[PDB]
């Protein structure tokens, strides 16, 4: 068996398509110096399977949510590039050898090491609980991984910050699948519950009680009151707080005006 | 006879026939079977090719099921929305007839190996997988008029974070709702309701609570908030 023939099959084992057959890609003759280097190279292709099965099994059921899509659709932009590398490597096979591949594919032996171990740490997590389990991969320090995962977080946490900027300025939460940590009940004491399970890790437990209070302050301002209208992130919550609440008292003291009712509920009821 | 043919060269024969399969024209080896279209490749071919060919063909089947939605849903028995949804879904098929033209020319020079094909079609495998899901969710429940515009406002919200399949479903809705919105312009600044096919939300009759009645089915589900101020 010529060395060139091995270089022909390996360029397929990098994808899943099997001399080299299918958990290690046991190769089945040739000299021992060849089988050993194939084994490690063939195994990199096996990883590519574990990351492909997830982005194919969960791209099937429609009950994975809105965050579980931006994650399952951000594991593909990090795979087209892995399909560009296989393009270049195939054009030169017409020269490269085994010992020349090791340096070519030494870096995509790591990105296919974090992604193939990022989809196992978050298996049953849907909704925000998944955007909180791909953030527990940033406390790593490794400047090559902390700058990769801190990009997938910037895509996975886009739908979460889509409900938040909706449940703060308009107070109209809408999620058929239960993802947002503000659960409604089909106007102050009930119909609003802080979901302890779907709070993202990158929001402190106190910040999660200022959104449930800004959403409630606007939802209640419309129906019952009968009226219609990072560090910069923390400043946005407080900006939406020191304006909405200050307006809720004005409409509750001039038209009835939460404060204007406390005084009026003492004059008569007391 | 690809069995008695060398390995590294027969791959250049499949990539030629494979390009024809994307077009939908019956090829030499990769043929089609009578009708969700299922293909057959060959009994005696290399294992490390067929398992790779069968990964591309899901862009042929998702095209032999969209071209059959254009050549059908353009009839007059369907309204002024199942028309525009079938025209704005025809500009795309043209842009796919070019991405197979650029490959038919780049293959002459020998620069198109099978492994190189599996990379270039990656975007054309994802777009033809959205149009082959609306063309099967518009025929599942018979939609014409408004209910075929509620679907294109929910299939566009489910992709709220993809940004590669939401810039698309926002091009279909923005184009499959102009004819519906050109009669609304006539039922707002004036009283005349043309609506030849029975699809508009408001239908007239022949002392006035029975003349014009809101139809419940044909409400676009994004005008649901103002379904009363319209009438």
């Amino acid at each position: 068996i010529t060395e060139a023939a091995l270089v022909r099959d390996i360029l397929y084992v990098f994808q899943g398509i099997d001399n080299i057959k299918m958990n290690c890609y046991k190769v089945e003759n040739l000299s021992r110096s060849l089988r050993d280097t194939a084994v490690r190279l063939s195994e990199l292709g096996w990883l590519h399977n574990k990351i492909r099965r997830y982005t194919d099994q969960r791209s099937l059921d429609r009950s994975f949510g809105l965050v579980g899509q931006s994650f399952c659709a951000a594991l593909h932009q990090e795979l087209r590039e892995y399909y560009r590398l296989l393009s270049v490597l195939h054009s030169q096979l017409q020269s490269l050898t085994l010992r020349r591949l090791l340096v070519w594919t030494y870096d995509p032996k790591i990105r296919l090491k974090t992604l193939a171990a990022l989809v196992d740490h978050c298996q049953g997590r849907k909704g925000g609980e998944l955007a909180s389990a791909v953030h527990a991969y940033t406390k790593t320090g490794d400047p090559y991984m902390r700058s990769l995962v801190q990009h997938i977080l910037s895509l996975v946490s886009h739908p979460v910050l889509s409900f938040l900027y909706r449940w703060i300025y308009d107070g109209e939460l809408e999620d058929t699948y239960h993802e947002f940590f503000v659960a409604s009940d089909p106007l102050w004491h009930d119909k609003y519950t802080l979901r302890k399970s779907m709070i993202p890790s990158f929001m402190t437990m106190d910040q999660s009680r200022k959104v449930l209070l800004i959403g409630k302050s606007i939802n209640f301002l419309h129906q019952v009151c009968h009226d219609q209208t990072e560090n910069a992130f923390q400043g946005k919550i407080d900006a939406a707080y020191f304006e909405t609440s200050k307006y809720l008292l004005d409409v509750l003291n001039k038209k009835y005006s939460l404060l204007d009712h406390m005084q009026a509920m003492r004059r008569y009821l007391l | 006879l690809p069995g008695t043919l060398p390995l590294a060269s027969q791959e250049s024969a499949v990539v030629e026939d494979l390009l024809y399969v994307l077009v939908g024209v019956d090829g030499r080896y990769v043929s089609a079977q009578p009708l969700s279209r299922t293909f057959l490749v060959d009994p005696n071919l290399d294992l490390s090719i067929r398992e790779l060919v069968h990964r591309i063909l899901p862009v042929a089947a998702s095209y032999s099921a969209v071209t059959r939605f254009i050549e059908e849903k353009s009839s007059f028995e369907y309204g002024q929305v199942n028309h525009a949804l079938a025209a704005a879904m025809r500009t795309l098929v043209k842009e796919h007839l070019i991405l197979v033209s650029q490959l038919e020319q780049l293959h002459r020079q020998g620069l198109l190996s099978l492994q190189k094909l599996w990379f270039y079609i990656q975007p054309a495998m994802r777009t033809m997988d959205i149009l082959a899901s609306l063309a099967t969710s518009v025929d599942k429940g018979e939609c014409l008029g408004g209910s075929t515009l509620s679907l294109l406002h929910d299939r566009s919200f489910s992709y709220t974070g993809d940004s590669q399949a939401q810039e698309l479903c926002l091009y279909l809705t923005k184009a499959a709702s102009a004819p519906y919105f050109e009669v609304l312009e006539k039922w707002i600044y004036r009283g005349i309701i043309h609506d030849p096919y029975s699809e508009f939300m408001v239908e007239e009759h022949e002392y006035w609570d029975q003349r014009y009645t809101i139809v419940q089915q044909q409400i676009p589900s994004f005008l649901q908030k103002m379904a009363d101020k319209i009438l």
